[PDB]
């Protein structure tokens, strides 16, 4: 188990840690989060109480370094940093632990939720999507745009998700116009899986990360990317059997975790009705269809 | 974007554009089989591709053999249309390629856009105008070349005959659409109107009769009376 200690909490803030959240009051004696499960990537995220504008946060893996959070009164936000002095870090963490100034990552033992949302989400995958390589952790926020959104504006502060565009020369082979538009298998299997992502693990990686960023930050372009990546699979007549099964599992736990009250702005009615009812894979996502119908039947 | 009544003069500016109509691409007769089921027999069809400024009509004849052994023919027809229009643009010198292609039915937008990804500067647009281009097969010379064809074939016409010598393209288009609307609402009457005077003939190199300016006004009036007549017979007004 690992720790993210905090210098202090000078401004009132709701803190997210993976799928959990808790309120910290202005100048409350808060000095961070302990018992963080080693083995998974994590995200710690923030929404200021005085300005719900800009949700922001940091993707990180405790195995890659000793990280901590300090508020920056010039830039006005809680920043992640790395302490390279291990001795200093253990000592700093042990005194706060002894004074019981830290919340405990509240993982119920029956609970595989976080694993199931991040199964394909390692830091090497995340590093391909964000650009800021002087740090071992990655900052995301509500308003960061995607490379595709810039095409349609700072490239340093962008999400590099792979551009999926069904009416593009990459998606459509000359001479197979109708075939490749109505059956996306070429684009999914040859262009994306064999060519850009390399395997279905880097591909489900970006998928899962796109959902998490949509949900935790309300990042609109991440939400477009998640829906695009689903639709490409569902709109392909030929998909490996093991990807369809794993996709059904991925989606089931995303749908299960989505707040009911965010369903109107996180779920695209067109994509989901197409995917579950019209597409080539309409009958191949049993678990996801069953949860969607019992949870969000309005949308369908 | 969509073409409608607000930007109607854009059709007749100096930016090359084509209308594409696919109504008559896939044509069938429906008949009972010996066992009393129903089956279709396809007949020859055509793509109607028209420069509304010049009157140049690129009539691509669609021979029934292009459906042989194919499934979902109504859907294939939109893609076959888009393939043949793309082929036409590619066959034209650069300075003759259209800057815009306007499809008369919105179902043509994706198939054409996909076939023309190579031409990102050509705008593919729908239109809110209800154009009567389906009646193009009521023009005897066009119907004849379509039905006689034994192979795929493209035939080129000027659907304005020589009118542009005397009127603007705006007026020639207005004449054409009223003629086609009339043939679409009551074909027999429209043809009766067009030929009742044997002293006005159709030149071998033309589609419509050689009416004088004065006779065109009369003909136009009679066609409007016909469209109004039929509206009356239809709705009982
Ligand atoms: C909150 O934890 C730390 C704080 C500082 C400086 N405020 C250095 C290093 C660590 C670990
Ligand atoms: C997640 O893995 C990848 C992601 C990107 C950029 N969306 C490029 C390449 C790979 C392998």
């Amino acid at each position: 188990m690992n720790t993210v200690p905090f210098t202090s909490a000078p401004i009132e803030v709701t803190i997210g840690i993976d799928q959990y959240s808790f309120n910290v009051k202005e100048n409350q004696p808060f000095h961070g989060i302990k018992d963080i499960p080693i083995g998974h990537v994590h995200v710690i995220h923030f929404q200021h109480a005085d300005n719900s504008s800009m949700r922001y946060g940091y993707w990180f893996d405790c195995r890659m370094g000793n990280f901590y959070i300090q508020y920056d009164p010039k830039d006005g936000l809680y920043k992640m940093m790395e302490e390279r002095d291990g001795a200093k870090f253990e000592n700093i963490v042990h005194n706060f632990k002894e004074r019981q100034m830290m919340v405990s990552y509240p993982k119920i033992d029956e609970d595989d939720t976080w694993y199931n949302l991040t199964e394909f989400v390692q830091m090497d995958k995340i590093r391909k999507i964000v650009r800021k390589d002087e740090n071992q952790f990655s900052y995301v926020d509500s308003s960061m745009t995607t490379v595709q959104e810039n095409e349609l504006s700072d490239p340093a502060h962008s999400l590099n998700y792979t551009v999926i565009n069904f009416k593009s020369r990459e998606a459509i082979r000359p001479g197979h116009e109708m075939e490749d538009f109505l059956d996306k298998s070429y684009y999914l299997n040859t262009v994306m899986l064999q060519g850009i992502f390399k395997n279905s693990s880097n591909y489900f990686g970006e998928l899962q990360f796109a959902f998490l960023n949509a949900m935790f930050f309300g990042n609109y372009g991440s939400s477009l990317q998640w829906h695009a990546m689903i639709e490409l699979i569902c709109s392909s007549a030929t998909v490996p059997k093991h990807m369809l099964d794993k996709l059904d599992e991925i989606l089931y736990y995303q749908i299960k975790t989505l707040p009911e009250q965010y369903s109107d702005i996180l779920l695209n009615e067109r994509v989901w009705n197409i995917c579950l009812y019209s597409s080539f894979q309409k009958n191949s996502l049993h678990n996801t269809e069953k949860i969607m119908e019992n949870k969000y039947p309005e949308l369908l | 974007g969509a073409m409608n009544s607000s930007n109607y003069a854009e059709l007749f500016n100096n930016d090359i554009k084509l209308f594409v109509d696919d109504t008559n691409v896939y044509r069938v007769t429906v008949h009972k089989t010996f066992e009393g089921n129903v089956a279709t027999k396809a007949i020859n069809g055509c793509i109607f591709t028209l420069n509304p400024k010049t009157g140049h009509l690129f009539l691509k004849i669609i021979h029934t053999s292009v459906w042989a052994g194919q499934k979902r023919l109504s859907q294939l027809a939109k893609w076959k249309t888009a393939e043949e229009v793309s082929a036409l643009v590619r066959s034209l010198p650069k300075e003759e390629q259209p800057k815009q292609i306007i499809v008369t039915r919105k179902a043509m937008l994706d198939p054409l856009e996909v076939h023309m990804l190579d031409f990102p500067n050509i705008a593919i647009r729908p239109t809110e105008l209800r154009l009567p281009f389906s009646a193009a097969m009521s023009i005897d010379k066009l119907s004849d070349v379509v039905m006689k064809a034994t192979e795929p074939q493209m035939v080129l016409f000027n659907i304005y005959d020589d009118w542009l010598d005397r009127i603007s393209s705006y007026t020639a288009f207005s004449r054409l659409t009223l003629l086609l609307r009339a043939l679409k609402t009551n074909e027999e009457s429209a043809k009766m109107i067009l030929l009742s005077d044997p002293t006005i003939t159709i030149k071998s190199y033309h589609l419509w009769p050689s009416f004088t300016d004065e006779q065109w006004i009369t003909i136009e009036s009679q066609m409007r009376d016909l469209i109004l007549t039929e509206y009356g017979r239809k709705y009982n007004v």
